């Protein structure tokens, strides 16, 4: 599924990501934009044979098959990705775990990603 | 840079009183505000961050409210150990910026 | 929370001296370090962000360097306006956290 910006912003809010571990909602929308272009089916293989899955491009090297205790297919649906991301952002480097978030979103006016919805 | 406007500059109150400090931001900063307590000669110590999340060891008497451009730090039942300068600092955008502080005497 | 360890705690120096302050982080914080300057009775004033980027109006005598876990603020040719308390602060993770400060006082 390709989410619309506002569609995804609403869904992430309903799944409890607003200020989760201190990260405002637009952070999460922004991270999805630059990770998957809002495509829940996005799959990209890493150099090392692992693959990044789903709307937030969660990496099978660590998180699924498995630190989120989930098959990676669970991350490719029109909840699992949110629950795993919540574990990831509690894990060690916060949202810096998503390099694209760090380079494109961190410390910007991320409220823009939810304005007009 | 984001400009933070903190009031008042100073206040004096009695033990057990409610005290209220305000912090206005020049633009929407969601809830990305730190509240610090600084005692003489020491670094600022974090009390509250984000959407009123209290640091470990901080009494429930401290609470933060607000979002967007309008934030409040309320100290319920002021106690003698609360003597300090309090500061707000936004970390929504780079660079982080401070309000001017509120000196609290008890 | 990330622990920031700042050294020295205090120092005394003369106009024209070089001052060197170190900040270490308990984990890798990439380049996300602020350096603040605080004068008596005033709020901390940001001098440097991203470990080495200078605020407009701050002279190039202030040099931020380092990365990862190891950072340095070097103040060259110390001037009268430079006597103050300096603090490093990481903003890599939430919450931000402060080093304990360095008081830079006149000889």
């Amino acid at each position: 599924k390709v989410f619309g910006r506002c569609e995804l912003a609403a869904a992430m809010k309903r799944h409890g990501l607003d200020n989760y571990r201190g990260y405002s909602l637009g952070n999460w929308v922004c991270a999805a934009k630059f990770e998957s272009n809002f495509n829940t089916q996005a799959t990209n293989r890493n150099t090392d044979g692992s693959t990044d899955y789903g709307i937030l491009q969660i990496n099978s090297r660590w998180w699924c098959n498995n630190l989120c205790n989930i098959p990676c297919s669970a991350l490719l649906s029109s909840t699992a990705s949110v629950n795993c991301a919540k574990k990831i952002v509690s894990d060690g480097n916060g949202m810096n775990a998503w390099v694209a978030w760090r380079n494109r979103c961190k410390g910007t006016d991320v409220q823009a990603w939810i304005r007009g919805c | 840079d984001i400009q933070m406007t903190q009031s008042p500059s100073s206040l004096s109150a009695s033990v057990g009183d409610r005290v209220t400090i305000t912090c206005r931001a020049s633009q929407d900063i969601a809830s990305d505000l730190n509240w610090y307590q600084q005692k003489p000669g020491k670094a600022p110590k974090l009390l509250i961050y984000s959407d009123s999340y209290l640091q470990s060891g901080v009494p429930s008497r401290f609470s933060g409210s607000g979002s967007g451009t309008d934030f409040t730090l309320t100290i319920s039942s002021l106690q003698p150990e609360d003597f300090a300068t309090y500061y707000c600092q936004q970390y929504y955008m780079i660079p982080s910026t401070f309000g001017q502080g509120t000196k609290v005497e008890i």
